[PDB]
């Protein structure tokens, strides 16, 4: 109901104007019948525009509010596809755009788009209606009115060299300031402690003396809006009177006429008004809007053999065969996190090609093949809760009794004052870290899976947990499954099968 | 007297006169658009009934002068506010910062950097907000309400009533309504926006692991769930603004109409010029009130900022000789840097002295975006560049110096981040070995530093002789003590 809401307070405004020219005219002319019908026209009009007005401010917040929630929605989930190469560099764009970062987009839904609705329609009904009453006076509108455009372009063509230069002085000299009130806790505590207090009085003075050049250019425009709105009425009124005074216009016309610039000048200053205050929010929307059509997830149907496959990396020599361990080992962040989340297919493999089964992971169908793994993070899930959610979240467990006896979370369990229903805070607020591990080897190595991948199992565990861990994942590994981890310490190094010495470059 | 109140005289007054240019010419451009309504229908009327051409004249120069006058008058206006807003914001900045010049250990340390900035930087525009949002609607809104009174009442003080009565309810309850409309919408709900803070911060550095899971889709359903519940409070609270955001109208319909009806049983005894401008002067005479539905809002914005502006544990004692090694270690949780500048504290022993001994480096230190050569001589200005670049070549930067393209003139834009983590701990370091204070006095050192690198530099910062010799005291609060080591052991609770 925008467009209906907008048509009807044009309608009431334009007709209550005409409306009221035409009383004022005939009581003015007779002052001795036209009080009970004129009167009440007017009431109703405005009576209506009113309801109208309210009846669009509620339909505007309602329409900003859906919008703001279904565009946090799907920016929130076009982000959270794979290939993480993407992720870990815009996760802080995505985070500022869900949060108090979209909620500049409600002004740009509630004063300015209905400025601009009402300006392209009340205008030029307006000037319909003028010039059906007196075209004299629409005569002189219209011509006033191309010349907002023509002048606006001409100032800001001629002087498009003063403004560039003032908004670069006024961003280096901000970002000086701004840097050097930083670091005053640093100059606190040496001998330079006051010595700084002058630089920033001039700093300040030329900062504000360019800022002030930036504005003075800047607002040429709101003088050419508000010298031609007013210009168009003073004109208009001149014409009128001094064409009037011969007998030959009746007054209800030039009322008329005088009454109508007025609604035909004002929507485009309210709308110059506006556009101030909806910078941010379309910057916010363009921001949110760029971060959405890229992904595509690809990938084909093949699916693995049943049982445990074998994985291959020529580009290391490694080739990785069902029911042993192998460990990995080199530098820290050489590419590791990267080739595990490479072998899960979240991206490209950086080393080479990687073949399961034989077959390469751009072919398979990932689908059913994350389903045959237990993936345990770095980072496990810890949903705010109770430790109970926190050991489902990751599917069913069945068995988790005898995962957690080996693993030994019964002696976290039982330590527990409710066993496993005790609250836990959002990223393990009362949850240890290493017991936090535990948590995840809890959720991992219970699972039906014939490939298991791990990233540093035994961070922040003593010998005695180490050494279960390490018994546990063999005991896995012999039955049937690819056990592959990244452990760079020697209990880890000296418990696989295997060991692969990937470098650098 | 609320905070806002002692604020506002604390900002050091913003040279009346300039506030004052800035009202009388808001005033003057106002002012001249309704006397051009008036005088404009007053024309109009009196053409009506023929007189000679010769008042008409007069009144016609009026007009024409009256138009570009408040073309003129109200860009003037515009320029001259901000001009004085934006000088009371500087002078205020820069008088705060002054404050936070003082030697005792007030709240310039209870605080961290970053938001030291997030606080001066938008602080001081509020303030100027509270200049151009203040001054010039409420000011030049109560001087022309009541000249726009007057001109009715003067003719009839009858209607003129009805027109003060609709001017005060329009212009306050208005504002008022819309302000309070939307601080209750901000605040309603406030356990829904924090499924925001739940998942928007959990499946964003947490993907992968979800996604190998079916329990993405989980998520989706259960934040979506709260923020919609969130949306309908939200909407709920805020449904009392849109009769704010339709008063006005509805202000100016009850003024019209009760100007006409009061014509009506005027006309017979004035002019009609007189009866033409009362009953065309009230639809003109409310330009002024629609410029403050946000200086309520301006108001609360700037009374948060004000009292944001406004809000700007005990150790053990440790004796100190000249040249000893301390190797103080602790739990996180415990007032180890605290216990620092305690210690930096009591060897100072406050203003009065000016060699001073100890000097604390923060982790946090803040790396200024200028040559490296400034960068350096923060701590002391005097060092020729041989000592800088002798400096950096111990501390591990050589390597980094040969590569700069201006060497030690390379200006580094964006402070800490023209350079890496580890790098900037070594110029930190760096500066830390320039300065001559006698008691040097190190937070976490080993910190974000290479593998095979930070176990020799602390090492070598705990040895009395190899990088401080003798006379000069280093004092390290770290993490990552060796196992086998040396020097006293001061471990807090």
């Amino acid at each position: 109901s925008y467009f209906q809401s907008n048509v009807v307070i044009a309608g009431c405004t334009i007709a209550s104007a005409v409306v009221l020219a035409h009383i004022v005219a005939g009581i003015i002319t007779n002052p001795a019948t036209d009080w009970a019908p004129g009167l009440v026209a007017l009431a109703v009009l405005w009576s209506v525009r009113v309801v109208a007005q309210w009846f669009q401010g509620r339909l505007s917040q309602r329409g900003a509010t859906a919008v703001i929630g279904e565009l946090s929605r799907q920016v929130l989930s076009s982000v959270t596809t794979s290939s993480p190469r993407r992720l870990a560099a815009d996760r802080d764009s995505a985070a500022a755009v869900v949060t108090r970062g979209l909620d500049g987009l409600r002004p740009y839904f509630t004063g300015y788009l209905p400025a601009v609705v009402l300006a392209g329609i009340l205008t030029p009904a307006a000037l319909v209606v003028m010039a059906a009453y007196d075209w004299q006076a629409a005569a002189i509108v219209v011509i006033a009115l191309p010349l907002i455009p023509i002048f606006m372009v001409l100032i800001g063509l001629l002087t498009a060299e003063r403004s560039a230069a003032a908004l670069t002085a006024m961003t280096t000299l901000q970002g000086r300031m701004l840097d050097l009130i930083a670091g005053i806790p640093t100059l606190r505590a040496v001998g330079r402690a006051g010595g700084s207090v002058q630089r920033i009085a001039e700093l300040s003075a030329s900062h504000r003396r360019s800022t002030m050049a930036t504005l003075r250019i800047s607002f040429l425009s709101a003088l050419v809006l508000e010298l031609l709105a007013t210009l168009g009425v003073a004109l208009v009124a001149v014409s009128v009177g001094l064409r009037l005074v011969f007998g030959d216009m009746t007054l209800a016309a030039g009322l008329t006429a005088l009454l109508l610039a007025p609604e035909v000048f004002w929507p485009l200053r309210r709308v110059g008004a506006a556009f101030h205050a909806a910078q941010d929010g379309k910057t916010a929307a363009e921001q949110a809007l760029r971060l959405c059509a890229e992904p595509h997830p690809p990938t084909g149907h093949e699916v693995v053999p049943a049982g445990a496959p074998v994985i291959e990396v020529p580009a290391l020599k490694a080739v990785m065969e069902p029911g042993r361990v192998t460990v990995l080992t080199g530098p820290n962040g050489v590419g590791k996190s990267t080739l595990l989340q490479a072998i899960l297919g979240l991206q490209e493999s950086p080393c080479g090609p990687i073949l399961v089964a034989g077959v390469e992971v751009g072919a398979l169908d990932r689908s059913a093949w994350w389903g045959r793994l237990a993936w345990m993070p770095h980072r496990p899930v810890l949903v705010p809760g109770t430790v109970r959610e926190n050991l489902e979240l990751l599917g069913p467990v069945p068995g988790l009794d005898e995962v957690c006896r080996s693993v030994g979370f019964d002696e976290v369990l039982g330590e527990l004052p409710d066993g496993s229903e005790t609250p836990l805070g959002r990223g393990g607020v009362g949850l240890s870290l290493g017991q936090r591990q535990r948590l995840g080897l809890v959720r991992a190595l219970g699972a039906p899976a014939d490939v298991l991948l791990l990233d540093e199992p035994t961070a922040h565990l003593d010998g005695a947990l180490e050494d279960r861990v390490l018994a546990a994942i063999v005991a896995r590994a012999r039955a049937g499954a690819t056990v592959v981890m990244v452990g760079h310490r020697a209990p880890v190094l000296a418990a696989a099968d295997h060991v692969v010495t990937m470098e650098s470059s | 007297h609320d905070p806002l109140l002692r604020l506002t005289l604390e900002l050091l007054r913003p040279r009346l006169g300039r506030f004052l240019l800035a009202a009388a010419l808001g005033v003057l451009s106002l002012g001249s658009a309704l006397a051009l309504a008036g005088i404009s229908a007053w024309l109009i009327t009196r053409a009506w009934q023929m007189p000679p051409v010769l008042d008409l004249t007069v009144a016609v120069v009026a007009v024409r002068a009256l138009g570009i006058s408040r073309g003129v008058l109200g860009y003037c206006q515009r320029l001259a506010s901000h001009d004085s807003a934006l000088r009371a914001a500087a002078n205020a900045r820069t008088g705060l910062y002054r404050k936070l010049a003082d030697a005792p250990p007030d709240e310039a340390m209870r605080l961290p950097s970053g938001e030291l900035v997030a606080r001066l930087g938008p602080a001081v525009d509020e303030l100027a907000d509270v200049l151009v949002r203040a001054l010039l609607p409420i000011v030049v809104a109560v001087v022309l309400g009541c000249a726009a009174v007057g001109v009715i009442a003067v003719i009839s003080p009858a209607s003129a009533a009805v027109l003060a009565v609709c001017l005060v309810v329009a212009g306050v309850v208005a504002p008022a309504l819309a302000a309070r409309a939307a601080h209750a919408s901000e605040t309603v709900a406030a356990e829904h926006r924090s499924q925001r803070d739940t998942a928007g911060m959990l499946a964003l550095e947490h993907a992968p692991e979800l996604r190998v899971s079916g329990r993405l889709d989980s998520v989706i359903a259960t934040f979506e769930r709260h923020h919609r519940a969130w949306g309908e409070a939200a909407d709920r609270a805020a449904a009392p603004a849109a009769v704010a955001a339709a008063m006005p109208t509805a202000a100016m319909g009850v003024s019209v109409v009760g100007a006409v009806i009061a014509g009506i049983a005027l006309a017979p005894t004035v002019a009609p010029t007189t009866a033409a401008i009362l009953m065309l002067l009230p639809l003109s005479a409310f330009e002024a009130t629609t410029a403050l539905p946000d200086a309520a809002a301006q108001l609360m914005r700037s009374r948060v900022a004000a009292r944001r502006l406004l809000e700007l544990p005990d150790v053990a004692t440790v004796d100190l000789a000249p040249g000893d090694r301390l190797a103080v270690v602790g739990p996180s949780g415990s007032g180890k840097t605290t216990m620092l500048m305690a210690i930096a504290d009591r060897l100072n022993g406050a203003g009065g002295e000016t060699p001073q001994r100890a000097a604390v480096f923060a982790e946090d230190a803040h790396l200024f975006d200028t040559t490296v050569r400034d960068n350096l001589l923060v701590v002391r200005g005097d060092a020729t560049d041989t000592e800088l670049v002798a400096a950096l070549d111990r501390v591990g930067l050589g390597e980094w110096l040969a590569g700069l393209p201006d060497g030690l003139s390379t200006v580094l834009v964006g402070g800490a981040a023209a350079v890496s983590a580890g790098q900037r701990r070594r110029l930190l370091i760096a500066r830390a070995l320039i300065s001559a204070f006698p008691v040097v006095l190190l937070d976490e050192p080993t910190e974000n530093l290479d593998a095979g690198d930070a176990r020799q530099m602390l090492e070598g910062l705990l040895t009395p002789g190899a990088l401080f010799a003798a006379d000069r005291t280093v004092v390290v609060a770290t993490h990552h003590l060796p196992p086998g080591f040396d020097c006293p052991i001061v471990r807090c609770t």
